[PDB]
This record gives structure tokens, C-alpha cells and sequence, in this order.
């Protein structure tokens, strides 16, 4: 297809078939080649030290995650980040009712909010126990990343001065969340362990636990 | 005192999907050089090799029904078998039932035949050129 | 962007439709 755009003529169809055939040979070698490079140890853009989990957070039952984390780290996490897929669409409801509190006891949470979901984010992180303390802002056009806090952060674990509340797009016209965010988290916690929910394959940085339906 | 590299390894084994990480624990990079949804697993590949024995080279549809519960890509099947026999075009083997042991030998012969005429690329012998 | 396998799937699907229009003819 589309039906409309194809030739209905015998001569058009014959030449199209001829050109499709050459093209298939062309892309065949590209596939075989690609597939071979992969076999002989090619390396992905993913950093070595990240924990990708492909799951659905509605279905996901966090307890295994919690148990596994306690088991290997002895602490729950220090920073949680979320770019919810607002109504690919989850109703306000099932995002809201996630049992996030189990996930962390003492640290920071970062949540992305389009202007429509901005207020909703406030009272959903308050529900999870957090106190609103900050907002980063991204210019490209603006979107807010709302920051909240729970527990004691008076440990040496979290460093008090924050590099910026403004963040800037890596590249013109960009729609993936900027990288500088990961660095700022690095400021707040250096070499702590962090969890991301609703993660994408580009969202993976080593030392991070990332969970998402597309990872 | 936390060793992250070990940390990632442990976490992955207990939480990650089997395609994502090795029993080793280390990160399976091949999974991320492919689009999500389209990963070809090692249990997929034996399924295919089984299907050549039972149904024959041409019949991708019958294979898809029996071995993949209908969920494979028929084109991917065709392409994967080209690799299995080491030739670029397999119309020659169409209809044939081949043995997992025979397929290696067929492919070995085809690479043999291949390397020599100098039509050999990326481990496939290009009987068809253009 | 399309991957090599997606392109080949489109090409194969196309070919069928053609071959079938050459059939119908």
C-alpha cells in the first residue's frame, strides 16, 4: 500500500517489481551484516552498570524490587525520578495509586509535570508523604520538574548547594528530557542509588535502576 | 562500602528479564542493539531450526503457527534461514525438510562453495548478485 | 527511522501486492 500510489499498469508494476527486487538484495546484505556485527560482540550505547527492568508499573508488584534492593544495598533509594505518561496513557488514577512510599524512606523525588498535570503532581506527591521543596524548569517552551523531600536529608549523603533550578536543552528542538538532570542528581547525591519509573532506553545511566514497559 | 558494579550485576539477575542480562549477570548488549519488541532470542533460534526439520524451508506460515504461536515475523523467518544455510537466496532449498545437523553441513558447504568464487560476504554466500 | 528488518518487511509486503496485481492481470 497505499493502493492509490501504486501503479495499476502492467509496465509500472513490472518495473516496480524489478526495483523492489534489487532493493531487497540491497537491504538483505545490510541485515546480514548488522546481524553479524552483533554476534561478534558489538557494544550497546547502554552503560555497563545500569539495571533495566521491562515491566508495567500497574502490574508490577514492588515488593520483589524492595526485597532485592534491601538485599543488595541495605538501604532503600535516595532519589526517585518520574516522567509519568499522562492521559502510552495511564489515567490519573493508576499512576496516583502506585505504592511509591514503600520505595524510599529518606530522600528526594523528582516528577515531570506538564502544565495541565502540574497541580495533580503536587497533591500526588504530598500523598506519597513528600514535602514540596523545589522546582527545576526546562527551556527549549517550558516544563517543570517538581521536587519533594521526605525523611532526614541532614546526612552527608546529600549536598546542600544545587547547581541550578534551570536546565537547558541539549540540542535544538529536543523532546527527550535533558541529561543535565542526571548530573544535578549527581550533585544532590554523589554515587548514591537511584530509581527511575516510566523509563526509556535513552534514560539509562549506570548506577540507576530503570523500570519501564519499553526497556 | 558499596561496589556498584557488583551491585548492578546482582540486581539484574534478580529483577531483569532474561533477555536483558546473562546468567553471568552482566548486561546483554545484543538486546539493546535491536528495537524493543523485535529481539531474536536464543530460544527463538532453536524454534526456527526445529521448524525447518518439521515443516520445510519454504513454509514460514506453518512454522509460525507451530513454533511461535503465530507471533513471529514471516520475513524475519525467511531471513534467519538464509543465515542458517549461508547463502543469500534460498529458492534452491524451498520445500525441503532439513536436519539441524544437515543445515550446518549445508551452510558449511555453502560457505565453502562461497569463499572460493569470492562471492562471500559477512558469512553468507551471495549466489545472487546485483 | 526504519530498521533493516522493518524495511525488508515493507518490501516483502509490497512485492506480494504487486505480484498479486500481476496475478489478477
Amino acid at each position: 500500500d497505499y493502493l492509490d500510489r501504486l501503479p495499476k499498469s502492467k509496465k509500472g508494476l513490472q518495473g516496480l517489481l524489478q526495483d523492489i527486487e534489487k532493493r531487497i538484495l540491497h537491504y538483505k546484505q545490510l541485515f546480514f551484516k548488522e546481524q553479524n556485527e552483533i554476534a561478534n560482540g558489538k557494544r550497546s550505547m547502554v552503560p555497563d552498570n545500569s539495571i533495566p527492568i521491562c515491566s508495567d508499573v500497574t502490574k508490577l508488584n514492588f515488593q520483589a524490587l524492595i526485597d532485592a534492593q534491601m538485599r543488595h544495598a541495605g538501604k532503600m533509594f535516595d532519589v526517585i525520578m518520574m516522567d509519568p505518561p499522562w492521559q502510552d496513557s495511564l489515567s490519573d488514577e493508576k499512576i496516583q495509586n502506585m505504592p511509591i512510599q514503600s520505595l524510599q524512606q529518606d530522600g528526594f523525588i523528582f516528577v515531570w509535570a506538564i502544565n495541565a498535570k502540574y497541580r495533580v503532581t503536587i497533591k500526588m506527591i504530598e500523598n506519597w508523604g513528600y514535602k514540596l521543596v523545589d522546582e527545576i524548569t526546562w527551556v527549549k517552551a517550558k516544563e517543570s520538574c517538581l521536587i519533594g523531600v521526605k525523611g532526614d536529608v541532614d546526612n552527608g549523603r546529600f549536598k546542600k548547594n544545587i547547581a541550578s533550578d534551570v536546565i537547558f536543552s541539549e540540542r535544538r528542538g529536543q523532546s527527550q528530557k535533558p541529561e543535565e538532570i542526571y548530573q544535578y542528581i549527581n550533585q544532590l547525591c554523589p554515587n548514591g542509588n537511584y530509581l527511575e519509573i516510566f523509563a526509556r532506553r535513552n534514560n539509562l545511566h549506570d548506577n540507576w535502576v530503570s523500570i519501564g514497559n519499553e526497556l | 562500602p558499596l561496589d556498584f558494579t557488583q551491585y548492578a550485576k546482582n540486581m539484574r539477575k534478580d529483577l531483569s528479564n532474561q533477555d536483558i542480562c546473562l546468567e553471568d549477570g552482566a548486561l546483554n548488549h545484543s538486546y539493546f542493539l535491536t528495537k524493543k519488541g523485535q529481539y531474536w532470542t536464543p530460544l527463538n533460534q532453536k524454534a526456527l531450526q526445529r521448524g525447518i526439520e518439521l515443516f520445510g524451508v519454504g513454509n514460514w506460515k506453518e512454522i509460525n503457527y507451530d513454533e511461535f504461536s503465530g507471533k513471529a515475523n514471516i520475513v524475519e523467518l525467511e531471513l534467519r534461514t538464509c543465515m542458517i544455510l549461508g547463502i543469500n537466496d534460498i529458492t534452491e532449498y524451498y520445500g525441503k525438510k532439513i536436519s539441524e545437523e544437515e543445515q550446518e553441513e549445508i551452510k558449511k558447504s555453502n560457505i565453502a562453495k562461497g569463499k572460493k568464487e569470492n562471492k562471500l560476504k559477512d558469512n553468507i554466500y551471495q549466489k545472487l548478485q546485483q | 527511522k526504519f530498521t533493516n528488518l522493518e524495511i525488508l518487511t515493507h518490501l516483502y509486503n509490497l512485492k506480494a501486492e504487486i505480484v498479486r496485481r500481476l496475478a489478477e492481470q
